[PDB]
RNA sequence: CCUUCUCAAACAUUCUGUUUGGUAGUGAGUGAUACUCUUUGGAGUUAACUUGAAAUUGCUGGCCUUUAGGCGAACAAUGUUCUUAAA
């Protein structure tokens, strides 16, 4: 089960602008349209980068 | 006060999803050629009829 | 009873005498028309007063705009008590200046000055201040 | 019966547009004495507006030239003040959807401001001169015997013979050659001629004229703009594109 | 019914999109079957030429719009270019109602009326909305000889409108005929160059020059923002003349009629 | 002008004076009871005879706006910015360029709101009056201020902090980031706005005594009345903290001597333009 | 009813086109390569009802000519009990003009651009001095009594 | 049931800089510290604060031109007039 390029931008962007913080990208009204939990982040965030490295 | 405590979802506060899933779904049918964008329609009606 | 004279207030810009006048005259005959101002400059204070010489004009008058929204304003129009005459409203301008004066001649108004300065000065030695010169 | 909201809106507009016309008759008496000190601008600009629709601001020269003015209708909710009238009563056009030739000078110009809203200007081509004369010519010409203020069309050479004759002018051709190119008897053929009645773009109140007239109204709030100011350049357009349309 | 309803309620985004979304009827099986073949054509060619030059002197009112004077005045043109360039102008004959040109079309005689370019008085009496119909239909019956004519004799079709020469006069000559003589009245007036003055009609004088093979130097064609250098003959109308130059030739329009 | 003695022993008396001895939060007498005042008096107005509704900006040596927004850490109301721009300037402008050309030197400016905005969303008295008093600084682009005493009220225009300043937005007759940035810099760390009233007496808002040390506010009257020197016909100069006796600093009576037919019918201009557009010249002359 | 139809068409919703158009333009901008939340006017029975037992409601106009009027019969008691300022406005056809539909039983509105907050409080303040506090006596009065002239001549007079 | 002056110059090249000019407000109500003039009647200025676009009657400021205008414009100046925003 492979993500979306359009997730995979966004997930780029998160990490580029926040790294590891995960209370900041939650609490980001720009990047953080539809406002998701730490967990959901950590875990969609681990994906593309187990992928990626 | 109202009259019941039913919590508020999720989907009042953040940009709608159907619309998120409908535009994708347009992108879909865009990059097939099932739907020829607005521009390149444009482009059509102003070349045949003269 | 009641009088032939309405009280009419929230009144929006550029509704004035004439205007009220001109509307009000539409529902019967009108003895006086007058409006509040500023009186250092002319300009509508939001309410006024005015006569019919039909008693009962003035009723239909005011049951007709007691709550109209006129351009974001609700309208108040209400009948006065028996009696309850209406005057000391003045139509003012803007009240332009005149520069005059210096009517002392310039060694009096040269030499009050020093005067001043010094009574300044002491002045304010009773306010627990040292200052100098 | 006349309800509130149009008295206060009449009033409210006529007041702005009052005060409009109060600035530009002060700002143009300050240039017109040479004491453009405290002035916002002491230069006479003029916008060409052309049709994708672009904006040339250039400085006016002291050079005469020839504008056909067409009289629209004003801003909603004014009455004209004394000012405006009066220019466009000694201009003839007080009847909306009617045009005039003028020469534009030095004097003519402060008019232009006062009166902006009310008209279109711009410089027509030969062309379009001489269809709208050929087209809509009038002359206040005597009747059978009696009645004096009929308002007849140019059919004949004969009548503009008899009339100005004396000048030189014999014919329509020679009207056109006098207005096209100032001449020195520009104005007795000018006030010979009579304002030209045009025909109004949109004319109709069906479900399809209804919506020309949206299309047309809507184009209307980019091609003649009023900055209410002052120092607001004269706007200039394309006259022979709306003559097209209003021929 | 529909776009009623569209204004009617207030929206007026689908009122424009349902104008939009329109296609009018076409005439071309109709002009088809009343004239089976190019002659008939030509044969009715007479009165829809008529027409179409009272409807170019016309103007602009309620019912008859601006844009249908214009279309007429460009069909008009544009035959007139045609005739011209193929040197076509028969017989010619001024008269108190206008000028009657009769032409040799393909082996047909059409004769057609040109008012005067005077203003109109409009009667309130005529009916328009019948003689809009009939415009309509001779305006189709033009546009489909005019290309058979134009693209008979090779030339190009729509022929391209001089913007720079419209503006001056506005006339047959603003239309430039590209590509891609059998009559006496065809060859009249070769080697001469006719100085048009302001008097006479330019509009019912060049062309009659031009379809003979002349030139015109029109005078009132310089009050816009040449010196008469080659010019054979002067036609004048005014009842004095004032230069009266060696070598040139005056005359009165009636000698080219 | 002023011998830098006296001015310092002003603001030393003033220091002195201003701190000689329940409520949570103190009142509108004790927040600005330490505000430093400069007022200036002339013959006649300063402004002739029209009310002139724009700042005269006076140079400062120290930066006016930085000490104020440092000391509104621990305030009630933050010292916050307004940049009212242009209809077609408000695109060409975002936020993150004024972060990234004004974040290097200390200045942040908290709101960006177009003329459009002071006549939608702003146009309610009260919505207007809550937007407008909440900002101690407003810079206004230079094209559009002229127009701004009917979006922003009369209101605004009672206050130092809350009338525009009018800064230049556009090099070569378009809008430029560079001119904006500069400007907004300059007026915030080199200038002082001032009200030319159309009276005798004009007051400067030096600042809070608490902001910058004595010597930092000597240095400032003694430039600030130097210019004003030069500008004006100034007769009097006295420095005080608010509700406080005035002291004399500057005293000039020098400045008192200065308070003791047929065709042609020469008509006016306008009647010049009439003149040339009807035959039947009638005009009323005698 | 004018003035509050000038409001309530400011915030008339989408049509089928436009919504379409708007999402398709989006659509071939991301096929090549942050917004605020909108507002409308809100409809339909059941929609209203929960926005009004909700407190959400601002305003709700109610049509008078429901076929079944006992659909509407219920909402001017539950407007008043649940504190929500309502008005019962003459035309069910023209509440659908705002809505988009041939009919509309009722319309609402939940929220407002901040432009328009001041003219929405006023409204809602008119319509309490107009409709509500002058006909709140009146409103719970049998009504309907009215006597024909063959009727009123032999009953009133005699 | 209208919709608000959205800029001009002059000098100089540091992708721009300096100087000059341009801005007349909803009303009502609190509130000091001070300044100038005065015909000693108040005229013009000086901190700060409250508010649904809120409202219950302040005798009549002065000069000029008239038959309402200017003092922000003096041989200067004034809306009830446009009507296809019709019916």
């Amino acid at each position: 089960r492979s993500q979306s390029e359009r997730e995979e931008e966004w997930l780029e962007k998160l990490y580029k602008k926040h790294g590891d913080d995960y209370k900041k990208m939650f609490f980001d009204k720009k990047l953080n349209i539809y406002q998701q939990s730490e967990g959901d982040l950590k875990r969609r965030l681990l994906r593309w980068k187990k992928r990626n490295g | 006060m109202p009259l019941t405590a039913v919590p508020e979802p999720k989907r009042r506060f953040v940009p709608s999803k159907n619309e998120a899933k409908r535009v994708m779904k347009i992108v879909r049918a865009i990059r097939e050629g099932r739907i020829i964008p607005p521009k390149k329609l444009k482009e059509m009606k102003e070349k045949e009829k003269i | 009873e009641y009088s032939g004279i309405i009280y009419v207030s929230r009144l929006p810009h550029g509704f004035h005498e004439k205007e009220l006048s001109k509307y009000f005259a539409q529902f019967g005959d009108l003895k006086e028309v007058r409006l509040a101002r500023n009186k250092k400059t002319g300009n509508s204070r939001h309410y006024g007063f005015l006569e019919f010489v039909n008693k009962e004009d003035a009723m239909i008058a005011q049951e007709s705009m007691n709550n109209y929204l006129l351009m974001g304003h609700l309208l108040q129009v209400r009948v006065l008590p028996k009696g309850a005459k209406i005057e000391k409203l003045y139509k003012y301008k803007k009240r332009v200046l005149v520069e005059k004066g210096i009517t002392k001649p310039v060694k009096q108004l040269k030499d009050n000055m020093k005067q001043k300065h010094e009574e300044r000065i002491k002045k304010l030695a009773k306010s627990g201040i040292e200052f100098k010169w | 019966f006349v309800r509130a909201e149009s008295i206060v809106a009449k009033t409210l507009a006529t007041s702005r547009e009052k005060e409009r016309i109060k600035r530009v008759s002060i700002l143009e008496d300050k240039k017109a004495k040479n004491e453009t000190q405290h002035i916002a601008s002491g230069k006479d600009f003029i916008l060409k507006i052309t049709e994708g629709l672009i904006r040339e601001k250039t400085t006016y020269d002291g050079k005469p030239a020839l504008l056909f003015i067409v009289r629209v209708r004003g801003p909603l909710a004014v009455n004209i003040p004394n000012k405006a009238f009066k220019i466009l009563s000694l201009l003839r056009l007080v009847e909306t959807n009617t045009g005039v030739f003028v020469k534009l000078t030095k004097n003519v110009y402060p008019l232009l401001k006062v009166i902006a809203p009310y008209v279109v200007i711009g410089k027509p081509s030969l062309s379009s001169i001489r269809s709208l004369i050929q087209k809509r010519g009038r002359i206040i010409y005597k009747g059978e015997n009696e009645a004096e203020p009929h308002e007849i069309v140019l059919n004949d050479n004969n009548i503009v013979e008899e009339q100005l004759g004396d000048h030189g002018i014999i014919c329509v051709e020679d009207i056109i050659h006098e207005i096209a190119t100032m001449g020195e008897s520009f104005s007795v053929c000018n006030f010979f001629l009579q304002p030209f009645k045009l025909n109004r773009e949109v004319s109709g109140f069906g479900s399809l004229n209804r919506l020309r007239k949206i299309k047309q109204r809507e184009a209307e709030s980019r091609t003649r703009q009023f900055s209410n100011a002052a120092t607001a350049p004269v706007i200039e357009v394309d006259i022979d594109s709306l003559l097209a349309k209003l021929n | 019914r529909k776009l009623t309803r569209a204004l009617g309620r207030g929206e007026v985004s689908s009122a424009k999109r349902l104008e939009e979304n329109r296609d009018s009827y076409t005439l071309d099986h109709i002009i088809k079957e009343r004239y089976p073949s190019f002659p008939d054509a030509i044969r009715d060619i007479d009165d829809a030429l008529n027409m179409l030059f009272l409807f170019s002197n016309l103007p602009s009112t309620n019912q008859v719009s601006s844009k249908i004077i214009n279309d007429a005045q460009k069909i008009c043109n544009q035959w007139l270019a045609y005739v011209a360039k193929e040197r076509l102008v028969r017989k010619v004959f001024v008269s108190i109602k206008g000028v009657y040109y009769q032409a040799n079309i393909k082996g047909e005689e059409v004769r057609w009326l040109v008012p005067f370019k005077f203003p109109e008085n409009i009667p309130s009496d005529v009916d328009f909305r019948i003689m809009l119909t009939f415009l309509e239909f001779y305006s189709t019956l033009l546009h489909f000889v005019l290309y058979k004519l134009y693209t008979d004799s090779g030339l190009i079709y729509p022929p391209k409108l001089d913007l720079k020469k419209d503006k001056i006069i506005s006339g047959l000559s603003s239309y430039i005929l590209e590509s891609r003589y059998d009559s006496p009245v065809a060859s009249l007036f070769s080697a001469f160059v006719f100085y048009v003055s302001r008097e006479v009609p330019i509009d019912i004088l060049e062309f009659l020059i031009l379809s003979c093979g002349g030139n015109v130097i029109s005078e009132a064609a310089m009050d816009q923002i040449i010196d008469m250098s080659k010019v054979t003959h002067q036609i004048v109308d005014r009842p004095v003349l004032k230069n009266k130059v060696a070598g040139r030739t005056y005359i009165q329009p009636q000698w080219i009629f | 002008a002023i011998p830098r003695e006296r001015v310092i022993k002003a603001v030393n008396e003033l220091i002195k004076f201003t701190s000689k001895p329940k409520n949570l939060l103190e009142d509108d007498e004790e927040e600005l009871k330490k505000d430093l005042q400069l007022i200036v008096v002339n013959n006649k107005s300063f402004t002739g005879t029209s009310k002139s509704f724009k700042l005269k900006l006076l140079n400062v040596k120290h930066s006016f706006y930085k000490p104020w927004k440092e000391a509104s850490a621990t305030a009630v109301k933050d010292f916050k910015v307004l940049l009212i721009l242009k209809d077609s300037d408000i695109k060409k402008v975002s936020e993150d360029d004024l972060f990234d050309q004004l974040d290097s030197e200390g200045i942040k400016v908290d709101e960006i709101i177009c003329g459009k905005d002071l006549k939608t969303v702003y146009k309610a008295y009260e919505a207007r009056n809550a937007f407008i008093s909440q900002f101690s600084l407003i810079l206004a682009d230079d094209s559009i201020v002229t127009s701004l005493p009917k979006l922003m009220g009369g209101k605004a225009y009672n206050k130092v902090e809350t009338t525009p300043i009018s800064i230049r937005t556009h090099a070569n007759k378009e809008f430029s980031l560079t001119t904006l940035t500069n400007n907004i810099k300059k007026v915030y760390m080199n200038q002082l706005p001032v009200k030319l009233p159309r009276g005798t007496t004009l007051n400067v808002h030096l600042g809070n005594l608490e902001w910058l040390r004595p010597e930092e506010f000597v240095d400032n009257v003694e430039l600030i009345s130097e210019q004003l020197i030069k500008a004006y016909q100034i007769r009097s100069i006295f420095i005080k903290t608010n509700r406080s006796p005035v002291l004399p600093l500057y005293y000039n009576q020098d400045v008192l001597d200065e308070l003791e037919d047929g065709v042609q019918v020469h008509l006016s201009t306008f009647n010049k333009g009439l003149m040339e557009i009807a035959n039947p010249s009638e005009l009323g002359s005698i | 009813a004018a003035e509050t139809f000038k409001l309530f068409n400011k915030y008339r919703p989408e049509t089928a086109a436009e919504k379409k158009e708007r999402l398709t333009k989006e659509a071939a901008a991301v096929a090549e390569g942050a917004s605020p939340k909108p507002y409308a006017v809100k409809y339909g029975l059941n929609h209203v009802v929960a926005l009004i037992e909700n407190k959400k409601a601002k305003l709700v106009l109610i049509a008078n000519d429901v076929d079944p009027i006992e659909l509407v019969v219920f909402l001017p008691a539950l407007c008043k009990k649940m504190g929500v300022p309502y008005a019962i406005v003459k035309g069910k056809a023209r509440l659908g003009t705002l809505v988009n539909q041939k009919t509309s039983a009722v319309a609402a509105l939940t929220e407002v651009r901040a432009e328009d907050e001041a003219a929405l409080a006023k409204l809602v303040s008119t319509i309490d001095a107009n409709f509500a506090d002058k006909y709140d006596e009146v409103k719970k009065h049998w009504g309907g009594g009215i006597l024909g002239n063959k009727a009123q001549a032999k009953m009133d007079k005699r």
